[PDB]
């Protein structure tokens, strides 16, 4: 995900090298930028 | 409750969350989270003090720059007692079901 | 362009409106966390508008005139009492700002909900559009309307020692009457909490 | 392309209006996790150094890009050049703990020592700006102690950012900002 | 939730009584094998040091948590900084044996030397407290000798504990125990 | 004979109990009437116990000693604030009275919830059992427990000018210590509203 | 089981790195804590 160049598996368990995430129960800004209006608001001529 | 069979009392335990001075009277505490029990055939009562905080975890140690407790107080009151003068109530403490403890450190001590 | 906003039993109606701007998310995140042990509750009667004055926007104000308003503020309704009866709260803000001249006034305003606002630099105002906003251009709309969720490093916050949101109103262009407009424009705000939740009753004073 | 500016809805016009053609973009170098993963220097203190991402200078590439988000999360990698034995301590542990070899301790091995540290703070996500100038003591990855530390570096891993904030450039006096660019 | 206290049967009341909801727990950090696996410092003696887990200070994290169980089992990892050749000897072997290079001997290689040692005692499981102040000579992992040993560390592996015992905290004079917590 | 009563987050437990006495009905009548236009709402957080002292019951008290307590009373919790924020209310009462001597005391008490109590005559006390009641006989129970609905000539009442219920406690037999009992017995009450509903918000003081 | 971060097999046989257990012929306290009584002993009201 970040800057990592190893094509082989990390020697240490995923549980050590990193902190383990948990769950409960570009996300916003890319979903915002994808809705940008590229059109023309008025009638086109020629 | 350790007292003799002819003595009866009624108690209140309550949790005072942080941000305000803890209650000095049972009537003041009655608005908090609390339980109430009295003496009888069963001699023992068990009360679970909730984990209630902004952050998902709380420090064990107490920082010197902390004037007032961050986790609030617990208060134990005596509502009334029949003929209970001089009678003892022993109290115990143990982890709950969900009690969780993490990040080992050697603090000396 | 008519828009009617109802919160609780209170409403607001605007015939000149550009619509709503949803900050940072369309809907609240998870309310019930591991930290409250499920002792949180939702307060329905607390969600409703309340009105406050901001300032008077006059020709003399140059570019850069800004007004901070920190939320929550002193509130004498139900929402105010909660802050004294519960040690942990959270809520989203539905904010509406109204500056009424006539359509012959000129200049423009920028209103924004800025999370964690501390001492923004003068140059930093040129980028202030990064936060949720709407322009108030007397040529077009008299009303700006913004909806934002609860943000913070905690799932519930203590509003005594922390104010997560700060309403800021900046003058991007100075006012011009042009002899047909209002001599000055007063700016008011109509704000309602949303999705209020509380935990941890205090004791009383008695 | 005309629209109502007061809407604040994003409107991106394209070159096809006057007859251009939009090209292909490759944005890898602006990716948050990519751009923030690298070492940045922090001026150390002789013995005890609390690990804090706000100690990075604001004008550095890692410092500036960090401060543009109110709410950030990431692991940490440190690179330290020190004398003696480098001792690390988790968040919220007493200062008296740094003297115990039982806590993680890296014996001196030249030239320097690199560690990987987890996100140890209690808060679900940390913050660059806090409303309450000071930032709460609970924001930190812990501290490190050694007989003396000559250099200290921070490298963020798995970075995640939220709620962007202003990012400022240098304000020229003339019409442009003219710098001497590397040339043969 | 009322019951008979004299029963000693465990009774855990929950927040659902007054209408709360119990949350999720993750206890990894209190796991016995997890929490006891790490190095702890022991003040060495110049030449011969008998490997004993009771030499760890009682207030250290590894020392205290060890002493809370009457009966403990685990392997051992040592980390030693020494001059000369570090010679190890199994349990119950004569002291005159430490002078033989035939016994396991680690030639000096800077900065230090790490070994992994098996559980060598004859007893099925060792003990922190013995009823018979002294503890029997048969409780030990053996000894190590070197020209001089500068530092010594113990790391327990596969720890197993039995029959818990009191674990005490520091007794405050005031209503709380106030320490200076790491802050920026 | 163990009984646990939970209202809201508050509870009460009694090891010597004769059970509950349901006055005049088992369950509330119709809440939503034609008179409020459906603007009534139920307040959940208001239902919970509150404690008050009654008197001290001593040997000198003859037959006929009685203590009126009118409901609702001055209340500093949430239930008290409602009375100031809403012009129309209704609710039922769950009443519990506790007088603890030891089992060697003697005499008896009669507790009753008397609707519309005004100047009851001395002779009228002999018939006082007509209202919901329980006897407190220190030989047996330390606790009396009564549940009664909302009664009145209106579907919602204004608690400023009208108190529908009056708790009354009468001494049917005088106390006797017999040297093994408590010298005197103090009488307390633990009372919770039920089925509270409100309408008609007032304005505020500001 | 303990604190170990290797996602790859240990280079040395299990017989060397550790001492080998034998057999003959959280166990107690977790089986004790799991039997805790969470209920109400008396009748519930409301």
């Amino acid at each position: 995900s970040g800057n990592t160049g190893s094509i082989i598996n990390n020697y240490y368990m995923q549980q050590y090298q990193n902190s383990m995430d948990t769950q409960l129960g570009n996300d916003w800004f890319s979903k915002l930028a994808s809705s940008a209006f590229s059109g023309l608001f008025g009638a086109l001529l020629a | 409750f350790t007292g003799p069979t002819d003595a009866k009392a009624r108690y209140m335990i309550a949790y005072a969350p942080p941000g305000m001075e803890p209650p000095k009277t049972p009537e003041a505490a009655a608005h908090c989270i609390h339980a109430e029990w009295d003496t009888g055939l069963n001699s023992k009562f068990t009360f679970s003090i909730p984990y209630l905080s902004a952050a998902d975890y709380a420090y064990t140690a107490s920082d010197a720059a902390e004037t007032t407790n961050v986790q609030g107080w617990v208060c134990l009151f005596q509502i009334t007692h029949g003929k209970a003068e001089g009678d003892a109530l022993v109290v115990l403490a143990s982890a709950g079901k969900d009690f969780e403890l993490r990040l080992p450190v050697d603090a000396r001590q | 362009r008519i828009l009617t906003t109802r919160n609780g039993h209170t409403t607001s109606t605007t015939q000149s409106s550009v619509g709503i701007t949803h900050g940072y998310a369309t809907a609240e995140d998870f309310v019930n966390g591991p930290n409250t042990s499920g002792l949180e509750t939702r307060v329905v009667q607390a969600e409703r508008f309340f009105k406050t004055h901001l300032f008077d926007w006059v020709t003399s104000d140059p570019f850069g005139r800004y007004y901070l308003l920190e939320l929550p503020t002193d509130h004498k309704g139900v929402y105010g009492s909660l802050t004294d009866s519960y040690a942990y709260m959270r809520n989203g803000w539905d904010v509406e700002v109204t500056a009424v001249g006539n359509q012959f006034n000129g200049g423009c305003l920028l209103v924004a909900m800025v999370p964690e606002l501390c001492s923004i630099e003068q140059r930093e105002l040129f980028q202030l559009t990064l936060f949720p906003h709407q322009f108030i251009n007397p040529r077009t709309n008299m009303t700006a309307h913004i909806k934002v969720p609860f943000v913070g490093v905690n799932r519930y916050d203590q509003y005594k020692v922390h104010k997560p949101w700060t309403l800021v109103v900046m003058v991007v262009a100075p006012l011009t009457v042009n002899t047909e407009g209002a001599p000055q424009i007063k700016v008011y705000a109509n704000i309602a909490p949303t999705n209020v939740h509380v935990a941890g009753e205090f004791p009383s004073k008695e | 392309t005309t629209s109502t500016g007061e809407s604040a809805d994003p409107v991106t016009a394209t070159v096809e209006n006057y007859g251009g053609e939009t090209q292909v973009q490759r944005r890898h170098h602006t990716d948050v996790s990519f751009i923030l993963d690298r070492f940045v220097k922090v001026t150390p203190k002789d013995s005890i150094n609390v690990l804090d991402l706000m100690q990075t200078p604001s004008h550095t590439l890692v410092g500036a890009l960090l401060r543009t988000a109110t709410y950030y999360f990431a692991d940490l990698e440190v690179a330290v050049k020190h004398k003696g034995d480098l001792t690390w301590v988790p968040n919220g542990a007493p200062v008296a703990a740094l003297d115990n070899t039982t806590n993680p301790t890296a014996y001196h091995k030249a030239p320097l020592t690199r560690l990987a540290l987890p996100y140890t703070a209690p808060h679900r996500v940390l913050a660059t700006v806090y409303n309450g100038r000071p930032l709460p003591t609970s924001f930190n990855y812990g501290a490190i102690k050694a007989t003396r530390v000559t250099e200290l570096l921070y490298r963020m891993k798995r970075a995640e950012t939220y709620c962007p904030r202003p990012l400022l450039a240098v304000h020229p006096s003339a019409a442009r900002h003219k710098q001497k660019i590397v040339a043969p």
